[PDB]
RNA sequence: AGCUUGACUGCGAGCGUGACGGCGCGAGCAGGUGCGAAAGCAGGUCAUAGUGAUCCGGUGGUUCUGAAUGGAAGGGCCAUC
RNA sequence: UUGAGCCUUGAUGGAAGUGUGGACGCCAGUCUGCAUGGCUUUAAUGUUUGAUGUUCUAACGUUGACCCGUAAUCCGGGUUGCGGACAGUGUCUGGUGGGUAGUUUGACUGGGGCGGUC
RNA sequence: GUUUAUUAAAAACACAGCACUGUGCAAACACGAAAGUGGACGUAUACGGUGUGACGCCUGCCCGGUGCCGGAAGGUUAAU
RNA sequence: UUUUGUAUAAUGGGUCAGCGACUUAUAUUCUGUAGCAAGGUUAACCGAAUAGGGGAGCCGAAGGGAAACCGAGUCUUAACUGGGCGUUAAGUUGCAGGGUAUAGACCCGAAACCCGGUGAUCUAGCCAUGGGCAGGUUGAAGGUUGGGUAACACUAACUGGAGGACCGAACCGACUAAUGUUGAAAAAUUAGCGGAUGACUUGUGGCUGGGGGUGAAAGGCCAAUCAAACCGGGAGAUAGCU
RNA sequence: AGGGUGACAGCCCCGUACACAAAAAUGCACAUGCUGUGAGCUCGAUGAGUAGGGCGGGACACGUGGUAUCCUGUCUGAAUA
RNA sequence: UAAGGUGAUAUGAACCGUUAUAACCGGCGAUUUCCGAAUGGGGAAACCCAGUGUGUUUCGACACACUAUCAUUAACUGAAUCCAUAGGUUAAUGAGGCGAACCGGGGGAACUGAAACAUCUAAGUACCCCGAGGAAAAGAAAUCAACCGAGAUUCCCCCAG
């Protein structure tokens, strides 16, 4: 499931629109990446499948907090 | 990604300075490997409460015994001396424990030769006021009375 | 050949000719103009082909409009592409 | 290494003699430094800012080897080796693209087409 | 040898042989939004594509057009 | 019925009985009709429920101008001798009808497009595992021994047992004719015919699914149909045609 | 009201209007108990990878228009009564 | 509740009843083979085969119960790596499937209309998919209005084709 573990970001649907303005169904889908993060709080590499942005979020909120969610949401990690 | 520093660190480092580095270097090396930390604002005081409770706190906590020479601003009782010689002139020197002899009962008792004047120590009158090692900054003032016997 | 810009602007009794969109002829009125001593003539060319609706859009003019109010954008109106 | 800015120490805006590289030097100068002797036209650094190149490793790749979960040709964790900010993927973008898709491809006409016409 | 099972069995398809062209292996190619998998437990004396079509004697000229291959000057040229 | 025209040798109907096509909803206009009339009328809702309440609102009594605006006038233009559109005729709300609009809009009828399912019990190709090929010929390589060479070469007997090899039943196919063609049979029977140790043939089970498969390639085959299967749905597709 | 009864029934039968009924299990109301549960005052605090923005699409009756408002795949990114 | 009864085609038989345990109706219980989510493993549904506990003056054997997966919790265990995570057994709870419509969300056609057709339409329809309730969803203003004011959401009639 192309789904960002931290932001929820899943793929969406849209049209293409040519010059002719012709609709063709299509997908935008997240820039995911699954990165190995260090925790220190757990002496371990928890390795989430994140979207950049998802990344930028960790970079702000902090991993202990992002992993705080998920834990609190049900998710594995 | 600004982040504040822990250890030194090449082209930015400074044990706590305010850097602004590329995000990767940080979340890929600097942090998670102990060396820096997100400048989480919570922190810019957490690591600025030091730049004040220290560089302006413990740099003032030093000043509590000014010059160390406080009420000793009127010299000290001359118990004995520091010696003499050359039938009129001077001859003898200060053993690695012989500048106390006179001021030998004032402050706290010690016995070491933290020499300050790397000269042949001038041999004349007697009483002199240089400085001696009282600390890495301040000084002190007393005199030296000889002994006639 | 001389002088010229009537190849004018607003209108228009009344007719033609079209299923219609439209096209055409028109004396006369007002303003203002050219030629003529004057009567007068001139709203292109002897007439009849020489063309392309609507939309969208451009450009000038014009406060007519203009979403709280004042402006402005955009819209209208006239001119033109 | 390199294009350009700023900060600077040397150029345009403790004497005289016995001595040296670079030079628009008004065409023939004098210099700019080299030894001594009782705000704007110029060179190097500290740098700030981009370009280019080496290498590094720490993202990331491993369809090499090993350890464990595990009597397992999956997976995951770990170790090690090779590689490496490349490759790849997301968004955006120019090109190619009958492979696929939706369609168009007029009327008159002594049948239709052709010709011709509108 | 194959073929239109039910109007065509052939001169059509296939064929061994030949050539051209792709592919250095996580191959190209192919099924598949992926994961996985065929190629292949193969590795250029192999594997795909295309055409020709045992064998004998042979296989000339043409690169303008179309297609394909290569080109680190310039002209033109997208997001930004 | 269709036609310029049909006894027409042009359509349709064997015959009877039953069924079988211009409807309904909401708007909207006109006529008829009824009420009230410079007015008419209420919607939802309330409700003492076909009453009554509710006048929100709708239409009409005023037009002109793109409009600001002016107003029985107004616009045109500086202004019109004028010109255009207006002032001079009552409306409105039910009820029935005639039209129109939106809906399947008078009834039946395509070939098709799209979605989601069911099918490799026929058939193509492949995978696994099993079975089958009477009888009769030809006689490769190799081997042995002789003769042969200086030695090889060569050569004769014999031995041997190859082959998408030959003839021919089983088995697999399907070239010709006749019969049949409301058949014995929705593709056969009969007499002849090709293959028949191979790229053979066959049983059981498996895999491939529809713009897909599979195809020694015919657009062949995919359950008596395939230039895109079958079932169900969109669906009363659309039908300026009959 | 309606139905049945050998043809059409107020008065034959079942019904009907009306008036009554549950040992049990349940529904809903309340009045209580149990477990909770928090109430009121004062003093605070007041929702950032967010709003906004570039790109691409999609929603708004509005088909990028002169196009505000909303959602977000991608890249970014404030103020703090 | 009762003087009649043992459902039907469908009689007949052998019976049960008549003042309260005939029958009939209703509340609460018991029983409820096998298959089916089907759940001990398997499987061509209604069949094959188990493991562990039990259990028999005939304790061979054969009857009875328990053993699916997943999630939260807990106890006990426990790698690479020594702590620790991972893993492992066990236990208690829960889920699972079915079924009308309405409802919220994920995805999303085409014929057709435009008298061809591509923007546009059909239509966010059909259809697939997930989730839930008696309803759902929405909801108490960073909403409107317009210099006066209003004061959440939902639904109806108007505004207005
Ligand atoms: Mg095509
Ligand atoms: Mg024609
Ligand atoms: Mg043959
Ligand atoms: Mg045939
Ligand atoms: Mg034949
Ligand atoms: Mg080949
Ligand atoms: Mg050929
Ligand atoms: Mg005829
Ligand atoms: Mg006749
Ligand atoms: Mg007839
Ligand atoms: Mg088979
Ligand atoms: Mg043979
Ligand atoms: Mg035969
Ligand atoms: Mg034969
Ligand atoms: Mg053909
Ligand atoms: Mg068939
Ligand atoms: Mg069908
Ligand atoms: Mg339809
Ligand atoms: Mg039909
Ligand atoms: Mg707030
Ligand atoms: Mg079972
Ligand atoms: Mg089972
Ligand atoms: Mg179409
Ligand atoms: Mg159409
Ligand atoms: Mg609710």
């Amino acid at each position: 499931s192309r789904v960002c573990q931290v932001t929820g970001k899943r793929p969406v649907t849209g049209n293409n629109r040519s010059h002719a303005l012709n609709a063709t169904k299509r997908r935008f889908l997240p820039n995911l990446h699954s990165h190995r993060f260090w925790v220190e709080s757990e002496k371990r590499f928890v390795t989430l499948r994140v979207s950049a942005k998802g990344m930028r979020v960790i970079d702000k909120k902090g991993i202990d907090t992002v992993l705080a969610e998920l834990r609190a949401r049900g998710e594995k990690y | 990604m600004q982040v504040i520093l822990l250890d030194k660190v090449a082209n930015l480092g400074s044990l706590g300075d305010q850097v602004n580095v590329k995000a990767g270097y940080a979340r890929n090396f600097l942090v998670p490997q102990g060396k820096a930390v997100p400048a989480t604002k919570k922190n810019i005081e957490f690591f600025e409460a030091r730049r004040a409770e220290l560089e302006a706190k413990l740099a003032e906590v030093l000043a509590a015994a000014n010059a160390r020479a406080e009420k000793i601003n009127a010299l000290e009782t001359v118990t004995i001396a520091s010696k003499a010689g050359d039938e009129g002139k001077l001859f003898g020197s200060i053993g690695t424990r012989d500048i106390a002899d006179a001021v030998t009962a004032a402050g706290v008792e010690v016995a070491k030769s933290e020499v300050r004047l790397p000269n042949g120590v001038l041999r004349t009158t007697g009483e002199h006021e240089v400085s001696f090692q009282v600390h890495s900054e301040v000084f002190a003032k007393v005199i030296v009375n000889v002994v006639a016997e």
